[PDB]
């Protein structure tokens, strides 16, 4: 990022705003699943909606190379980069 | 021989006065409580001096109160007594040795009552292992040496007092009766002249409705209290007429919107204060209530609770203290006088010790094994039912083990040398579980009392944060039955001295006229004066007339504590420095070889001898064979003692313990005299350092701001080389994976590095180990993961297979280094007690032999610190006239900055000590040694003398030894009437132009090394979750960067040096990488930017549904 | 003191709809992390609870929705709803707070801003580096100044 902040202001979010934010929708209640110890299809913690556990790796293991960069696996949709994004990408809920 | 000792070498004294009495054996505080605990016959023997008429041990005591049990019909009761120990599992080195805990089992004897049959069945009852007490004073658990501490306590009892109005200006006396355990009851006159009581922190009521409560008609109310004014008042200010009334205005009060009945209202005043179980005074409460009152002092009641009449006497008592009354007396008791008490004086402060703190477990854990008892006996068929069914052992075996592992008051022993543990045995301690918080304790708790005088030391105190809150038994003082502190004294019936001492407890002492051992006195006992300087009440001091003077002090050494005993000169030093020289003498390190001080203190044999690491002789014999493993002596009985001495013991602190046989072969031994020298010991006595020849001056800078030169002599010779002893374990615990195991291969590491192990895994006793080297093998069974492709062809091309094993072996910290001279080892075949999921334990012992050199801590006697700034080779040292080298140059400018100039005349004496001398006594005895002893005109090179404390060598006598110093084996003589000697500068070659003050002083090696005290790290191990480097002395953790050098930084403008320090250096482990590798890679370190911590704050943020944009120069966002 | 409050929204060009959440967001996965201990045991963080509770009571009330239900139990279900995203979002601030383990109060997602250990107090207190050591000073009078 460039090194130049004038001043940093802050305000109030948007449903239309913090939908923007957001990587997929949590919907199960679920965290790991508790016999391979890998995160759960579309709870908590999956790959899915945030990121890859461990680096250039998908969640079936159709793709573990580091060749693919930024590539969507079509048979699960992990993406394949680093796993540092695993902190940097925001789910959201949608409440009836 | 003056001394008591058998054998014990000689130092002439300069001591002007008779002692009266010899002191007690100092490990008496630790020893007499537990015996008294325990139940003991020589317990029993010191009851029967006393003259005690109730001898009761304290677990007889907990049993007396736990029996009987009963069933609510009453129909089945269960009731015991009579505890017995019995012989201990083992003999102690062997604990040390295995790891256990030096205990006794313990059984009682149990009886099972049943009303309705009428068969009472009765049947002896285990209860676990008991931790039992050694001669020296300490317990054993699991295998090290622990103490308990005494503590200091306010006791329980009725404690009077005035406080000053703020609003109407005008003092109000409030009282409160605390007890042993049980409901706080408290009363108080108010601002608007109304007597409020206050019963466990409800909301005042008048204290007339308590009183009718109890069953006070109005009459007797009005004749008891009728002179008094403002308790009349308070009985018309109150509202409720009647005893019930006020049965039920009590319950009223004591909670809000419960239903009110007038007979559990009658149930819980009589339950909360008067019920046996629920509300306790002890003897102690008990007997000092009875003595505030003057009630109930001729006979001993044996009932522990509150009384009503009491209650009456105390409000009566409340009512004087506001009238002004110096005298109370109450129908059926004594008079007494009427004053307000002080918590901080020593007569209301008692102190509970090992056997009160023990039976403290042992009684809250027995309740919790009554209730399981009560419902056992409920739920049991009566015919089925055996008193060995009911009782369980568990509950209380769990309260004393958990006693000695978590509570405060039994820490590790302190074991830097002798003195050091006999010091820790003695302490006053005044924070642990059941006193006042480190907090809330007041500024005028912990200073010093006029009342301590005898009994607590007033110099000696540790220096940080705990000052005054810790202080140290005195010399002569000794504890009684209650928990009160004793001191003796010596009766002056009318101006005579007698021979019979009385131990008097602190609030006992303030009514009589104290003289100090200073008093000139004839040979009858007559006083010489007409007047005597005395200590009257509290913190006075005045003169007398010969008649009023009733006792006088033991010994003029009587006020100070054991380590402070030892400080010659100590009325010549202040108090820090005498502070910071007790202090200091217990952190001195024991080393190869000991000599005893030139100049000491009378208390080093007796102290030496106490701490109990010499090893004495029981009986008088002659000596059979002497070992370095053994001694043994033959008795004149005929039967033989063979005692060991243990070779190279890590004691404690990681200092080395080890015992010298003294004895030649064939002499005859008395009993009870030395026979081994064990750490710091000479000839069985207290030697801590060394002596050396100190010269005093500044030397071009290098001894600058009180560091210290040291001659090289003394690391050629070893006068100061220690050994220190390590040791490191690890062991094969199970995980799931698999079963670690210990054994000699180990995937990638060349056989030069693995030469040193064994077969077994272990490395052989005796190889010298540098750092980083391996002394335990094992590997973890590796997590189960694929193997890497691209490690399948690089393991492939040689053909070496990552087994399922990870390596996970013991290595060496860095900093290290010495002898592998002994391993240890524990196995699950072998048959030794293992922690709970672990197959074999392994420790491993490493000890190094420190010579002494730059940046180790050296001191005095006189809280004298100093690191050492240089070490010159030995031709540099200022020499003395017939070429002796000094060994240490001490500057000039911290003797008289810091007001303590006991060392120079330490250093005088010392060398007076050095060459021996000859007064002058063939013309006739000179003035100036009139009062010197005898066995003093005439002393022989290097004679040992001593000077007590209080009562030394005075001024006029030293510089009068310094004119008889013997002339030298060349014939001169080197230093003059001053005590300056003429110096050669060993660079330059010239002499001085001026006399330098050379002479001898005792220097001690303290326990600040350099090689513990230094850490450095460029990198190292982080911590998962707080992602900065890792703490800690033992994994080279990085130091740490608080927030005054962060303002240090600002104040300079050095913003990219902060802007570092904050990022790369700690948090950020992108920035950290980065650098690392542009460092080693030979580029430019990238130019520090955003932390990844921002994005993180900005994540969290929007995790609020906050909206945080950035924005640009222009406005616009990014 | 209306008038402040009210001027706000109208000088920020921001509505005060969004005062009302019809979406929340998830924090990333890692700054709640559940990292398996050395000893099997897992170790997790308290903010994992609250979000499967709004989670739980989310989908529990849309299938309510969908079956048909009484007035009061929508209520009810919509109640606990608000009150659970309540509390995930401050704990504490409305009646009582919610405990997990043993009457322990849950860090909620408002507790890691505030307090000693939030994150504007991190950077002020200080911490421990890199490059660095410590021992005891001698001196040493032949150095120069520098
Ligand atoms: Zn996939």
């Amino acid at each position: 990022d460039v090194n130049f902040f004038d001043e940093l202001r802050i305000g109030l979010a948007t449903a239309e705003d913090i939908r923007q934010w957001s990587y997929g929708e949590v919907k199960k209640p679920e965290t790991i699943n508790y016999r391979t110890l890998k995160p759960e299809k579309d709870g908590l913690f999956c790959e899915k909606i945030f990121g890859p556990t461990r680096d250039w790796e998908c969640y079936c293991g159709k793709y573990k190379r580091v060749r693919f960069k930024g590539i969507i696996c079509e048979r699960c949709g992990v993406e394949v980069t680093r796993a540092k994004v695993r902190r940097e990408r925001m789910g959201h809920i949608e409440l009836a | 021989s003056n001394n008591s000792v058998p054998g014990a070498p000689n130092r002439v004294s300069f001591a002007k006065l008779r002692e009266p009495l010899e002191v007690p054996g100092l490990l008496d505080v630790q020893t007499d409580s537990f015996e008294w605990l325990i139940g003991s016959p020589r317990w029993r023997e010191s009851a029967a001096e006393r003259g005690d008429v109730n001898p009761v041990g304290g677990l007889e005591e907990v049993l007396y109160e736990l029996s009987p049990i009963e069933d609510f019909s009453g129909s089945m009761s269960l009731s015991f007594s009579d505890p017995r120990f019995d012989d201990v599992k083992a003999p102690v080195d062997e604990c040390k040795d295995k790891d256990m805990t030096y205990a006794a089992p313990l059984f009682v004897t149990a009886e099972f009552i049943n009303n309705n049959t009428g068969e009472i069945k009765s049947q002896t009852v285990f209860m676990g292992d008991f931790p039992m007490m050694t001669e020296k004073g300490t317990f054993i658990i699991n295998g090290t040496e622990r103490v308990v501490v005494s503590q200091l306590v306010r006791s329980p009892g009725v404690y009077f007092d005035e406080t000053i109005d703020k609003s109407t200006d005008k003092t109000l006396h409030s009282v409160k009766v605390i007890p042993s355990r049980g409901a706080w009851l408290e009363f108080d006159v108010d601002k608007r002249d109304t007597v409020g009581v206050r019963i466990d922190r409800k909301r005042r009521q008048p204290v007339t409705v308590l009183l009718k409560a109890l069953g006070w008609t109005s009459e007797q109310i009005v004749e008891r209290f009728g002179f008094s004014e403002i308790m009349r008042s308070t009985l018309e200010k109150d509202n409720t007429v009647g005893t019930d009334e006020a049965l039920l205005d009590i319950y009223r009060k004591l909670r809000p919107g419960e239903p009110p009945t007038k007979e559990s209202a009658q149930t819980l005043l009589e339950n909360l204060f008067f019920k046996e179980k629920r509300y306790d005074l002890a003897r102690v409460g008990r007997y000092k209530v009875n003595k505030k009152l003057g009630l109930h002092v001729g006979e001993p009641i044996t009932s522990s609770t509150l009384t009503e009449e009491d209650v009456v006497a105390t409000i009566e008592y409340l009512v004087r203290l506001h009238e002004g009354q110096t005298t109370m007396t109450v129908p059926g008791g004594v008079e007494v006088p009427v004053e307000t008490d002080d918590i901080d004086h020593f007569g209301n402060r008692r102190l509970r010790t090992v056997g009160e703190l023990i039976q403290n477990q042992i009684r809250v854990g027995m309740s919790r094994m009554e209730r399981v008892v009560r419902e056992r006996m409920t739920t049991q068929d009566v015919e089925a039912i055996t008193p060995q069914t009911l009782i369980n052992i568990r509950p209380v075996v769990a309260a004393i083990k958990e006693f000695f592992g978590t509570s405060q008051l039994s820490q590790f022993m302190d074991q830097n040398n002798p003195l050091s543990g006999l010091t820790h045995k003695r302490r006053l301690s005044a924070l642990g579980p059941g006193g006042l918080s480190r907090e809330r304790a007041g500024l005028e708790v912990r200073d010093v009392h006029p009342s301590h005088y005898g009994r607590m030391c007033p110099i000696e105190t540790p220096e940080g944060p705990n000052i005054g809150l810790i202080g140290s038994l005195s010399v002569y003082a000794r504890v009684n039955p209650f928990g009160f502190i004793e001191t003796p004294y010596r009766k002056v019936v009318d101006g005579v001295v007698s021979d019979e001492i009385v131990y008097l407890t602190a609030d006992e002492e303030d009514r009589h006229v104290v003289a100090q051992a200073n008093s000139p006195i004839d040979a009858d006992g007559r006083f010489v004066e007409p007047r005597v300087l005395v200590r009257r009440k509290a913190g006075e001091v005045e003169y007398v007339p010969s008649s009023e003077v009733d006792y006088m002090d033991v010994s003029p050494r009587q006020m100070v504590s054991v380590a402070t005993a030892m400080i010659p000169f100590l009325e010549h030093d202040d108090a820090n420095r005498a502070l910071m020289g007790a202090n200091m003498q217990r952190q001195a390190v024991p080393l190869v070889r000991s000599e005893a001080p030139l100049v000491g203190t009378g208390m080093e044999l007796r102290a030496a001898i106490d701490a109990g690491d010499v090893v004495v002789a029981e009986e008088s014999g002659v000596i059979e064979e002497v070992s370095a493993d053994y001694i043994t002596v033959m008795h004149d009985n005929g039967t033989r003692r063979t005692y060991r001495m243990r070779k190279f013991a890590r004691s404690n602190h990681g200092t080395c313990a080890n015992q010298c046989p003294i004895v030649d072969a064939g002499d005859r031994v008395e009993a009870g005299q030395v026979i081994a020298d064990g750490p710091c010991t000479d000839d069985g006595e207290m030697a801590l350092g060394k002596n050396l020849l100190v010269a005093i001056m500044p030397w071009e800078g290098h001894n600058y701001e009180d560091a210290i030169i040291l001659s090289n002599r003394l690391v050629e010779e070893d006068v100061l080389t220690s050994i220190h002893i390590e040791e490191h374990e690890i062991d094969a615990r199970d995980t799931k994976l698999g079963a670690e195991e210990i054994t000699r291969d180990i995937p990638n590491i060349s056989d030069e590095v693995l030469a040193d192990l064994d077969e077994r895994g272990i490395v052989r006793i005796g190889a010298e180990v540098r750092d980083g080297d391996i002394l335990v093998g094992k590997v973890t069974p590796k997590g189960e993961t694929e193997l890497t492709p691209e490690e399948r062809l690089l393991r492939a091309i040689f053909g070496e297979k990552a087994r399922e094993v990870r390596d996970t072996s013991l290595k060496v910290p860095h900093g290290e280094s010495g002898k592998v001279i002994g391993i240890r080892v524990f196995s699950r075949e072998d048959e030794d007690e293992l922690p709970a999921g672990v197959n074999e334990l392994v420790r491993v012992y490493v000890a190094q032999k420190r010579k002494i050199s730059d940046g180790d801590k050296l001191a005095g006697r006189h809280g004298n610190k100093g690191v050492i700034g240089k070490i010159l080779p030995v031709e540099d040292m200022p020499f003395l006239a017939d070429g002796t080298p000094v060994d240490i140059i001490l500057n000039t400018h911290g003797v008289p900055r810091r007001m303590n100039i006991g060392q120079i005349l330490e250093t005088h004496l010392g060398w007076c000590a050095h060459s021996g001398w000859k007064v002058d006594a063939a013309k006739g005895v000179p003035d100036w040694a009139a009062r010197l002893p005898d066995e003093l005109l005439e002393a022989q090179p290097n004679a040992i003398v001593s000077t007590p404390v209080f009562d030394g060598a005075q001024e006029a006598e030293l510089q009068g030894l310094l004119s008889c110093t013997l002339p030298n084996r060349d014939g001169d003589v080197l230093v003059d009437a001053d005590g300056k000697a003429m110096l050669f500068d060993g660079r330059s070659g010239e002499p001085f132009p001026y006399p330098v003050t050379v002479g001898y002083m005792y220097i001690m090696k303290l326990h600040h090394l350099v090689d513990d005290k230094i850490h450095a790290r460029s990198t190292g191990p982080y911590s998962m979750i707080t992602q900065q480097p890792l703490g800690g002395k033992a994994q080279f953790g990085g130091q740490r960067f608080g927030e005054m050098e962060c303002w240090a930084m600002q104040a300079y403008g050095a913003a990219y040096t902060l802007q570092e320090l904050l990022t790369i250096k700690s948090d950020d482990t992108v920035g950290r990488v980065k650098v690392y590798e542009a460092i080693v890679k030979g580029e430019n370190i990238p130019e520090p930017g955003i932390p990844e911590s921002f994005k993180v704050l900005l994540k969290e943020l929007q995790s609020l549904c906050l909206n945080v944009e950035v924005l640009s120069s222009d406005g616009a966002a990014i | 003191k209306r008038l402040k409050v009210v001027a706000a929204f109208q000088q920020s060009g921001n509505s005060p709809m969004g005062m009302v959440l019809d979406a929340v967001p998830v924090i990333p996965p890692e700054l709640r992390p559940m990292v398996q201990l050395d000893g099997g045991r897992f170790a997790t963080s308290d903010l994992n609870d609250l979000y499967r509770r709004v989670i739980n009571r989310n989908n529990r009330l849309k299938r309510l929705i969908d079956l048909g239900a009484p007035e009061i139990i929508v209520n009810n279900e919509k109640r606990m709803l608000q009150e659970s995203v309540d509390a995930l979002f401050d704990n504490g601030r409305r009646g009582r707070p919610v405990t997990g383990p043993g009457n322990r109060p849950l860090k909620s997602l408002s507790d890691l801003l505030k307090g000693k250990q939030g994150r504007f107090r991190q950077n002020l207190l200080g911490k421990r580096v890199d490059y660095s050591g410590r021992s005891v000073i001698v001196v040493g009078p032949q150095l120069k100044l520098h």
